[PDB]
């Protein structure tokens, strides 16, 4: 396997990667800015190095050349993105290919397909999935109305670069469509720099369904059943859910089947997920496909008892899903599970974060309890 | 922990698809867990989890029959806890009182790209041509080679040889990359060995290795003292040969060899050992005393030095040097001596002197105008008084002349603020004189001893008047008949002046009743004749018959066969055996300290000597990529015992340490 | 005549030998009994001094007086290069109050010419016998001490008279920035 691996991330995901690497007997290297010298992940690795200048701690992690140079100096063989930061930036994959360092990810070509959006949709019409109406991305209001004159209303006007639930508006008619579209364009331009907003048919009372896909290099795709993320606050994920209750078996079977067909058609080589929305009458919409690992994978890890990060690392080393034992006749969920996240947001004054020094910490545990990420007394 | 119930701390359960996965997960869990404060049975569990039979599943009631599972030892080798213990002990029990704001010299270093390889220097040339070719090149070169003595001979005469390795190692790369034209650097030997073993708890060999790695393009020079290498007593030949071999192996390029009383057969084995290596340079030095230009100088005349030099050349010397330790060489003496030496022989000449009377650079200017090839220089913030002449003056005195050294003057000036800050840090150990003294012409004393003499006369009685020690040193020197002292015969005369002033002997009645005094044993050992013979002659036609009927001389035990066995191989074992054979008691103290408190040679002067303060954060480098961040939080007043609790911060985590306050007893 | 710069340097286009030579010619035209050179910062090197003294002694017929300070250290060499070429008189401060920003020691000056054709004729024991009184007097004047730690190389860039440097150090201790003294050096340079 790999002799050494560098993790270009921060937080609990770095510690999870370190634990997975230690389970596989692989050395670990960490990089930190000056302002984050007191983080725990610095002391959990075999070697640590400082990157960036004396300012802009966030920009330090978004520097491909510096990380590549540090990995080359430390004699690393692989780079693990994690989630966030440069986890979906094709420049990192190109730079890794330009050197002798391997990149833990699907492929360089797959990363280009998932960024601009709606060419995923072009790939979904071709692969033959249930797909929704897609609007032409345009920052102009007259053009958007000329396309909107033939729509089933109401309509969601969504930022083109918007992702997560940041920058969409529901309009019940076309009379208020132009002001709404102008506001959305201004917000998208101020947020992500692209003033283009696209419309979409607004499906009533939806439920959000996630399907996890695992695939190796030579080509073999398996699914790890569904999840549920219906509980959201301002379109942000709040509480995770076990396999989705009140769901018939035919529904889940055909979701898994067309998800796996799309994944096989798309030429995937790593872990990832596909998203669907299900309505009162029941239909599949294929919102998008996230080509990385989220913070909710642990939930499926509790039902299918299959390791994700270690399997990902072994797949990046050139192993198929045959010596790993991940074949689809012994994978069956048993039990239910759920996950929650604890933050410093105050539910009293807005929801803004609060900063301070921790003066008391008491954890918990027992039967059926798993904890990820842990601070210490006196931390800032 | 409550001594009433069971010792149960935590139950850990690990699960998996199969047994090997659960075992790997348990191994990772038990490795990540950290408990400090009490002794834990973690290593036994780790040994049990790493048994191939246990992984295979051949479990049986008699699984424990295998013995070495129990005593696997290697508990933790915890370095952070020992560093914290030592730091807390220093903080609570610091002998030095209050202090000004902390000074950081590292902020004064100039900006420079420490990534590019340094340009080739004298080590490349010495490797390419060898010793003979290097000597010929130095003789035939119109430039005058400058040697740097800031690392050894500067803080020895001003700061009691108490500068640690951190500052030298921090400043060596800049010296190697702004000044690639220095002939050699003196950074080892003399009194640094004993002080490093005794007062600083460091290993000199590690210092030599660090300095070698730091500077790869400049030769390194070491001051050997003939039979007594770094000690104060004669040593057997095998020890000296082993020491030369180890030192040339670690990276010592040049050996400067002298003797207290200038005579051959006391330095021949060292010269032969240096010449046997085939990659080192031997520089034999003649000690200078008196004033030969004086009409009435009937003992230390030009012919004496000329025959000394003839013998040295017959003995196979690669470089010939003149050693002035008190600053008694005048421009005309130096001119005539250098001219005669250069015209009689065909060897390069090295000049070394101290600046006690002031303005000794003139001597250098008179020497290189007549044939001198190389000179020595100390950096300006640590120059003058009892130290060596400034380097900037030496570089500026030959600029735009046919004797140009080629050293940039801006580059040499750019490093002064760091030396200033470093000297400001070493405030409690300051021993420099007010300025230049004229009196040295009457009571000639080496510059390195005068500071300790001033401190001894401050702290051991008469301190308001210092004359008595001066004319007492003069009288003691005249009694033994004009001795040539540097290290060995300096301390005997110092002790004799001490006893003379303490016994009321004005100037001469000591030679009347020697048997009615408490003469120091170093003086009897001088009179016995193990340091050789005096140049002028034995001063005892009436002093003592043989020894004044004291007794006999103590025997010497032969080395044990295992030591001779270990002296033949190269490695850390030979270095440890030399350390124990040279200075037993301080190396045993150093070994105990290193066992107790790990490795503390990576600390700075401020942490090592003072301790920890509140509001500041310290970075201590353990390994490449392994660094520790240490700070302080609070201190509690002592309980009914003498015990206090100090709350500190390590890697952003709170740590209580229990310490003993020896002040309240 | 006041000395500044380094005339032995190839790029010295202002304070050259000819400038000093015409200065001295004017001084001699003005009716001077003794001609002297004043060095207040210690910027006179052995070779500059040799050439200047030789030219002055060969062009004119006046005695030459040399005065200098010991700020860079080891300025006695300049004296030794001057009296070897024609210089008639030198200056000296007593050893307990010499060095640093003061004038070169008197004992060194007397010992550098003993048993030579340039002998001054001053007893060295007599000059050495008066040092303890000067030491005690300097110990008495403790509150008004303003001497530097030692010799400084930097004077070649920020040339300042020795008599002013002490007050400058005290002013920068007592009027703000005292931990870092560089800024005053390059500000004087600017
Ligand atoms: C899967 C995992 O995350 S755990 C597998 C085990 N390895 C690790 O934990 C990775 C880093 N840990 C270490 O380096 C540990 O010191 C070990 C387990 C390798 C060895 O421990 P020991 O031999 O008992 O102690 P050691 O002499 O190394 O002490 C080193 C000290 O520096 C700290 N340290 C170790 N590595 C680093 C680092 N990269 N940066 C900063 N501090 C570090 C350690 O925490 C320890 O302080 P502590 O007293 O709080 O433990
Ligand atoms: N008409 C709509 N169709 C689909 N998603 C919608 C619609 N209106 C609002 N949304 C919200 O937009 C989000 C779609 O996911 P997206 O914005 O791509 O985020 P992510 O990439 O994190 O999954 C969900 O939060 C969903 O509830
Ligand atoms: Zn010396
Ligand atoms: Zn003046």
């Amino acid at each position: 396997m790999f002799s050494k691996v560098l993790v270009a991330n921060r937080g609990e995901i770095a510690i999870r990667a370190f634990r997975a690497a230690y389970e596989l007997g692989v050395g670990t290297v960490a990089v930190y800015p000056y302002e984050d010298r007191n983080s725990q992940h610095r002391l959990k690795a075999d070697e640590s190095y400082q990157i960036g200048d004396i300012g802009h701690p966030v920009h330090a992690y978004l520097s491909v050349d510096e990380i590549v140079a540090t990995a080359r100096r430390a004699g690393a063989d692989a780079i693990y993105p994690g989630y966030g930061f440069l986890s979906e930036n094709p420049d990192l994959a190109a730079a890794c290919a330009a050197a002798g360092i391997s990149f833990v990810g699907p492929s360089a070509e797959v990363l280009e397909l998932a960024g601009n959006k709606s060419r995923a949709i072009a790939a979904a019409r071709e692969a033959g999935l249930p797909v929704l109406m897609s609007s032409a991305p345009s920052a102009s209001v007259d053009e958007l109305l000329s396309v909107a004159a033939g729509m089933p209303f109401p309509l969601f006007v969504k930022a083109v670069a918007g992702g997560g639930g940041r920058g969409m508006r529901r309009v019940g008619d076309i009379a208020a469509l132009p002001e709404a579209i102008e506001a959305a364009s201004r917000e998208a331009e101020s947020a992500f720099g692209d003033p283009t907003v696209y419309l979409e048919q607004a499906v009533i009372n939806p439920r959000h369904i996630e399907v996890q896909i695992l695939a190796d290099n030579l080509g073999d795709v398996i699914h790890l059943y569904e999840r549920d993320c219906s509980v959201q606050r301002r379109h942000q994920k709040v509480i995770e859910l076990a396999p989705a209750p009140h769901l018939d078996a035919e529904l889940r079977y055909k979701m898994c089947v067309d998800a796996v067909a799309f994944a096989r058609h798309i030429g995937y080589s790593c872990a990832g997920t596909v998203e669907f929305l299900l309505d009162e009458r029941g239909e599949y919409v294929f919102i998008e496909m996230n080509p990385r690992v989220q913070v909710e994978h642990t939930v499926t890890e509790e039902i299918t008892d299959v390791d994700l990060v270690a399997s990902q690392l072994r797949i990046a080393a050139g192993e198929t899903l045959e010596q790993l034992g991940l074949r689809q006749e012994d994978i069956a969920p048993h039990g239910a599970a759920l996950q929650c996240r604890i933050t410093t947001e105050d539910p009293a004054n807005g929801f803004r974060p609060d900063t301070g020094r921790i003066s008391a910490l008491r954890t918990a545990g027992g039967a059926g309890v798993r904890l990820d990420g842990s601070t210490n007394l006196g931390a800032e | 922990i409550s001594p009433y119930f069971d010792s149960m701390l935590v139950k850990l359960t690990c699960r998996g698809r199969d047994l090997p996965t659960a075992v790997s997960r348990a191994r990772r869990a038990i490795a990540e867990f950290r408990i400090r404060g009490v002794s834990t049975n973690i290593p036994f569990l780790q040994a049990v989890l790493d048994d191939p039979d246990f992984r295979a599943g051949r479990v049986t009631t008699s699984f424990i029959d295998e013995r070495p599972q129990l005593l696997t030892a290697r508990a933790s080798a915890d370095r952070g806890t020992k560093i914290l213990n030592f730091l807390a002990d220093v903080t609570v029990n610091n002998p030095y009182g209050s202090r000004p704001s902390t000074i950081y010299p590292d902020d004064k270093l100039p900006d420079l790209d420490l990534r590019a390889a340094p340009p080739a220097g004298s080590k490349q040339r010495l490797v390419k041509l060898g010793p003979e070719g290097f000597a010929r090149w130095l003789r035939e070169s119109a430039a005058v080679g400058v040697t740097d003595t800031t690392f050894r001979d500067a803080h020895q005469s001003l700061l009691a040889t108490r500068v640690r390795t951190s500052g030298l190692s921090r400043v060596a790369p800049y010296l190697a990359r702004t000044m690639p034209q220095l002939l050699s650097v003196e950074c080892w030997g003399g009194a640094t060995y004993d002080v490093a073993l005794r007062f600083l708890k460091e290993d000199p060999w590690e210092r030599l290795a660090t300095l070698r790695a730091a500077m790869p393009n400049i030769c390194l020079q070491m001051l050997l003292r003939g039979r007594n290498t770094v000690g104060y007593t004669p040593y057997p030949e095998i020890v000296t040969s082993a020491f030369v071999q180890e030192a040339t192996a670690t990276g010592i390029d040049i050996f400067r060899i002298f003797d207290a009383l200038n005579n051959i057969e006391s330095m021949r084995p060292a010269i032969d050992a240096v010449r046997e290596t085939g990659s080192a340079i031997a520089e034999v030095a003649m000690c200078y005393t008196g004033d030969l230009t004086d009409p009435g100088e009937q003992l230390y005349t030009l012919d004496y030095y000329l025959k000394l030099a003839e013998q040295i050349v017959d003995a196979g010397a690669h470089v010939l040097a003149i050693k002035d330790m008190a600053g008694l060489l005048r421009p005309p003496a130096a001119q005539r001596l250098v001219s005669a030496l250069r015209s009689r022989f065909d060897l390069p000449v090295h000049l070394h002197t101290h600046d006690t009377p002031g303005g000794q650079l003139a001597s250098y200017v008179a020497a290189w105008h007549a044939g001198a090839d190389a000179v020595d220089g100390a950096a300006a913030p640590l120059a003058g008084t009892t130290s060596q002449p400034a380097l900037s003056s030496i570089v500026a005195a030959a600029a735009h002349t046919e004797y140009d050294t080629g050293l940039s003057l801006s580059a040499v000036c750019a490093l002064e603020p760091y030396w200033e800050a470093l000297r400001k840090v070493y405030a409690p150990f300051e021993s420099g004189l007010p300025g230049p003294t004229g009196r040295v012409y009457h009571h000639e004393i080496p510059g390195g001893q005068l500071s300790n003499l001033r401190q001894q006369a401050i702290a051991l009685g008469l301190g308001d008047r210092f004359e008595e020690i001066e004319e007492a040193y003069a009288g003691a020197d005249r009694v033994l008949g004009r001795l040539v002292k540097v290290t060995p015969t300096s301390k005997v005369v110092g002790d004799l002046a001490l006893a003379l002033v303490g016994a009321g002997v004005s100037a001469d009645e000591f030679a009347s009743d020697p048997a009615r005094f408490g003469i120091p044993e170093s003086v009897l050992g001088f009179l016995r004749g193990e340091l050789g013979d005096p140049p002028g002659g034995w001063p005892e036609p009436l002093r003592t018959a043989a020894l004044a009927g004291r007794g006999a001389a103590r025997p010497t035990a032969q080395l044990a066969a295992d030591d001779e066995i270990a002296l033949s191989s190269v490695g850390a074992k030979r270095q440890a055996t030399l350390n124990r054979l040279l200075f037993p008691s301080p190396t045993k103290e150093f070994n105990e300290h290193r066992e107790a408190y790990g490795d503390t040679s990576q600390l700075s002067a401020n942490q090592f000597f003072y301790g920890l303060r509140q509001g500041e954060e310290h970075r201590v480098k353990l390994e490449r990529g392994v660094e520790l961040l240490i700070g302080l939080e609070a201190i509690s007043e002592p309980d009914e015992r003498g015990m206090r609790t100090v709350m500190c911060i390590l890697n952003g985590q709170l740590r209580p340490v229990l310490v003993r306050d020896r002040s309240i007893a």
